[PDB]
């Protein structure tokens, strides 16, 4: 029988009936290394780390993509005005950061 | 003195506050409920219970046929049968061969088990809500008193005052109609009286257990006498309460949700918990003491020993303590956090006490109060084990109940770097359309 | 057959229908509602009454000093009163000068009056609704029940089934709290058990007529008996009952709307003319008669012989009707814009009769059916010359009855010529949007 936390009444027979709590000890560690925190969380919570490990991965996944997008984007937008017109001196700064061919 | 609070509707588990008049020294009250109860108000509709097919002796002239009449009785029914010619014992009885006609009437009444166990038929409405409460407040010892569960009328407890409810949510276990059977209620939707089935629940309703009326539907047809036998034979659908019996649903004191018993007598539905009741108590001026006669702690400081999250009290800390006078000083978490068990701490000059606690956090950092000054305890949790226990939890968990510190790390590095991808996209953004869009004319 | 309508809950009016189960005669119905019995459900609260105060003998010590408990009583003094020189006839009663005591014990308690008159308050509940109806159909002479105002309830008229759907409105006069006084009610809020304000109401409050438990509250504070007279000098406020009927409110059966008086015995509201009421009668399939066995009636010709919009049925008027033979006919409007006075009209062959109705518009046009067939007639009323008048409206008015034909044809030629003016716009816009546009070209 799953006994939760809020606790689970159970009658055999002519026994009086006895009721009985769950409480929140799983496995895991909630300190020290990744793997066992999610392991802790995941006998705590199932579904809550579940859906809340996709949300992070979302999460960190369209930033990182909206953020190398703009990234790509300021470095177009950097090369380009010196791409069109080669016979300029690319500024070492721009050269190393939006960082650059040189150009003929 | 009114203070007024919000207590969960949680039977056992006391509920600890610290009244505090500025001035005074805070006086540390306890409100536990030990019954709480949903009376529903109902009306008897009828009782039922196994019937006797009570058979009149026939009526049998020779030479020569009765008729049949009405009379006024539960599931009458007459059939005069033809040619019967019985054969009792010393010869045969009628002399006639044919024309020899049996009455044969039966009828339907109430068996002599209906006094005994029967079920009732019952239909609910709202009704009211009341408990048993249990107060303390300063010296003054433990006094119950049973109160109505509403928001107007008082109890005097004592010399204290209280006035208790509602109840945030007015769910009952009960629904319209309801059927009580022994000692177990079920919520059966029984016939509405005189539109019986025929032998499923309503077969005999009686209004009450002693009425003259009664209806009844058994199907009780009337076979004839064969062979020249005198009997009355019917065939006749079985109990509706016999099928009843066996084919019972769950009782309601074993399917109820919230987990609350079922009583009888008053229809009770005893003790669940479903949210939360306002408290208003009204403490007497009178146990009230002035500051100045009572202790004044400061240069506080606590420091948690040992603490796992168990639902029992499994938290020891202890208080660094300097004082203005010795004496006798209440003691009291305000937040959520823990719970304390110790409810006052006799406190010298200069010492350091202990209490205990309960706690569901990882990272317990709740603040406590001894005699109007607060200290922070931090501690740091450790889970329990042994799993399935027989006692109730002496605390509530929150959301950011199990987040350890390390996991709160996690999800501020997390939100940190994705937030500082996206700033630094951002920034990028604003450099270039900086030099480019302007300075570069 | 079963007939199903509506009709306003109206006290004197009767509803007048013609139930028409194909290839029978019409066979006409009414209704009539005699009283609205609105029964609340109640519960008593409590009761109260003129205080009266109890002071029992003194007790007078002379040297020395007594103490005295606090026996449980309603609003209990008892305060010693130290330095008495009690001084009767025959002699002053002590012997000390100074140091005797003179106990002062108070106490209050119901008065006695309270057994014959208390305003006992109650708190109302949704509670039931159930009316008196009065039947005529067909032939059949008048026939009268009580009856429950819900569908789920036969309540036999007699041989026909009547069901009362239950009150379209669900209003009801009574607010929760009513306080029942003499033969009154009043809609007021009362403070209740243990919350007594210490004099305007609640001064005394006993659960029931004969409680022991009792709630005095009446700031009874006790004096020093002068210059040593024996008694027991007490003042306080005084009672809230006499507070109470000098500043009572205007009853209730003075203030309720919709026309509602009051009874007593059960709290219930009458004649209370709210909204409408569902009805459903399954009349005896008996007391109707097969088409075939009815008169013809046929070219029908009525006209109104005198009519002016009173109350009271101000109309007159004559039918010439040819007829197939002797036999009945109901007559009513299927509309509301006439009531007809009489029921039912048997009638020998070709022959011209009269019919008194009631109506308010200034033009009515009631089709009215005699005997299964139609007849349309219309006509000029006038203003019936009284003004105020005793009998309630036997007409129900509906918005297009005022207008004087006139009037109707002074906004209909207003609201065309509106109409034509913007058409007669229309069409020159398009005209020459043509004409003048594409045709040129
Ligand atoms: C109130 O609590 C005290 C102490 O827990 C106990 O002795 C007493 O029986 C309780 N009251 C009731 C009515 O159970
Ligand atoms: C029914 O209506 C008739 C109409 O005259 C009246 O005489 C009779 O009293 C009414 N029934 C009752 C119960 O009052």
């Amino acid at each position: 029988f799953t006994v939760t936390g809020e606790g689970l009444e159970y009658t055999w027979g002519n026994h009086p009936p006895k009721r009985v709590w769950a409480q929140e000890s799983g496995e895991g560690n909630p300190h020290g290394w990744p793997h066992e925190v999610v392991v802790y969380y995941y006998n705590r919570y199932p579904l809550t780390t579940i859906i809340g490990l996709c949300t992070c991965v979302a999460i960190i996944m369209v930033s990182c993509v909206t953020s190398v997008w703009l990234l790509c984007r300021t470095r177009n937008l950097c090369i380009t005005p010196y791409k069109l017109a080669p016979n300029a001196q690319v500024p070492i700064l721009l050269a190393l950061l939006c960082c650059i061919k040189p150009t003929r | 003195y009114e203070h007024t609070a919000v207590m969960p509707n949680k039977v056992g588990i006391p509920y600890k506050a610290l009244v505090e008049r500025p001035g005074y020294a805070p006086v540390h009250l306890q409100i536990q409920l030990v019954n709480t109860r949903i009376i529903p108000s109902t009306n008897l509709e009828y009782i039922t219970c196994k019937y006797k097919t009570k058979v009149p002796s026939p009526v049998v002239k020779c030479c020569g046929a009765t008729q049949c009449t009405s009379k006024p009785h539960p599931d009458y029914q007459c059939q005069v049968f033809s040619g019967v010619y019985p054969f009792m014992w010393g010869g045969a009885y009628c002399f006639c061969d044919t024309e020899n006609t049996q009455m044969s009437e039966a009828y339907v009444e109430r068996s002599e088990e209906c006094s005994i166990d029967h079920a009732k038929a019952y239909k609910v409405h709202t009704g009211t809500v009341q408990a048993m409460v249990n107060i303390t407040y300063g010296s003054v010892s433990w006094r119950s008193a049973d109160v109505y569960v509403n928001g107007e009328t008082p109890a005097k407890i004592g010399d204290a005052k209280l006035i208790i409810g509602p109840l945030s949510s007015a769910w009952s276990p009960f629904d319209n109609k309801v059927v009580v059977y022994g000692h177990e209620v079920y919520n059966y939707d029984f016939p509405e009286y005189g539109t019986g089935k025929a032998g499923s629940f309503g077969d005999l309703q009686s209004r009450t257990s002693t009425s003259n009326d009664l209806y009844a539907n058994t199907n009780l047809k009337l076979q004839r006498p064969q062979a020249g036998i005198v009997h009355t034979p019917f065939t006749q659908v079985p109990s509706g309460f016999e099928r009843w019996k066996k084919d019972k649903g769950a009782p309601l004191n074993d399917v109820a949700p919230f987990g609350c018993s079922i009583a009888l007598e008053p229809l009770r539905a005893e003790n669940c918990a479903v949210g939360s009741i306002p408290i208003s108590i009204d403490i007497p001026d009178a146990a009230f003491t002035r500051i100045s006669e009572t202790p004044t702690v400061s240069d506080l400081e606590c420091k948690i020993t040992e603490c796992t999250y168990a639902f029992d009290f499994g938290g020891i800390a202890t208080v660094a303590y300097k004082s203005s006078k010795a004496g006798n000083c209440p003691i009291h978490s305000p937040s959520g956090v823990a719970v304390i068990k110790e409810n006052d701490v006799t406190l010298a000059e200069s010492g350091s006490f202990t209490f205990h606690f309960s706690t569901a956090n990882i990272h317990p950092a709740f603040k406590l109060q001894v005699c109007t000054s607060a200290v922070t305890c931090k501690g740091d949790c450790k889970p329990p084990k042994d799993h399935i226990v027989d006692y109730p939890a002496q605390h509530t968990e929150s959301f950011t109940s199990a987040i350890s510190a390390t996991a709160w790390s996690w999800i501020k590095v997390l939100v940190g770097g994705t937030s500082a991808f996206i700033v630094l996209g951002l920034i990028a953004t604003a450099v270039v359309a900086l030099v480019l869009f302007f300075h570069r004319h």
